[PDB]
């Protein structure tokens, strides 16, 4: 996260760390056995590391869970990243808390100009590599179709929102793709590409989690 | 552009 702040210890309860021995995605927790990721960040070996804030000391709150199940959306394209989109399943069910806690799917879609809360430990600099040992937030709205197209011609799909801002300084960068967009209590976003971090007129684009709501159901009653 |  570029230009956010310091969110606070398990402020951000559904905020998971996918880890291979080290930290390298975000995820979101849904229910107390499966967690919503981007496909990108598939591979094998994943550790879910629940209850996080300093990524890098073991201080109390934290569920360390390995993956049963990783589940790339089937339709997932790896060259236009089309349905970034994962579930991944929890070999045992997380002791759910005020510290670890899921996060409610979406009903509807989220409008332009909805503000959302973006998380992650990825990196915090536009130019270079800096990566926190807390987790990091910011408050970003979702823009409009016309504009995320415009930042991104020939490469928005209809699975997929641009949040963020256009003058620069803000935005999800690298290690936080896979994490969570949470605009009114609901996971609308999951963090996934974009030109750079933080560039001006780039803003940040996402997978649009209301749109595999039903997929999202019909994975998890069949797993 | 690149995955995050
Ligand atoms: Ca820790």
């Amino acid at each position: 996260i570029v230009g956010g702040y310091t969110c606070g210890a398990n402020t951000v309860p559904y905020q998971v760390s996918l880890n291979s021995g080290y930290h390298f995605c975000g995820g979101s927790l849904i229910n107390s056995q499966w967690v919503v990721s981007a496909a990108h960040c598939y591979k094998s070996g994943i550790q879910v590391r629940l209850g996080e804030d300093n990524i890098n000391v073991v201080e109390g709150n934290e569920q360390f869970i390995s993956a049963s199940k990783s589940i790339v959306h089937p339709s997932y394209n790896s060259n236009t990243l089309n349905n970034d989109i994962m579930l991944i399943k929890l070999k045992s069910a997380a002791s759910l808390n005020s510290r670890v806690a899921s996060i409610s799917l979406p009903t509807s879609c989220a409008s332009a100009g909805t503000q959302c809360l973006i998380s992650g430990w990825g990196n915090t600099k536009s130019s270079g590599t800096s990566y926190p040992d807390v987790l990091k937030c910011l408050k970003a709205p979702i823009l409009s179709d016309s504009s995320c197209k415009s930042a991104y011609p020939g490469q928005i799909t209809s699975n997929m929102f641009c949040a963020g801002y256009l003058e620069g300084g803000k935005d999800s960068c690298q290690g936080d793709s896979g994490g969570p967009v949470v605009c009114s209590g609901k996971l609308q976003g999951i963090v996934s590409w974009g030109s750079g971090c933080a560039q001006k007129n780039k803003p940040g684009v996402y997978t649009k989690v209301c749109n595999y709501v039903s997929w999202i159901k019909q994975t998890i009653a069949s797993n | 552009a690149a995955p995050x």
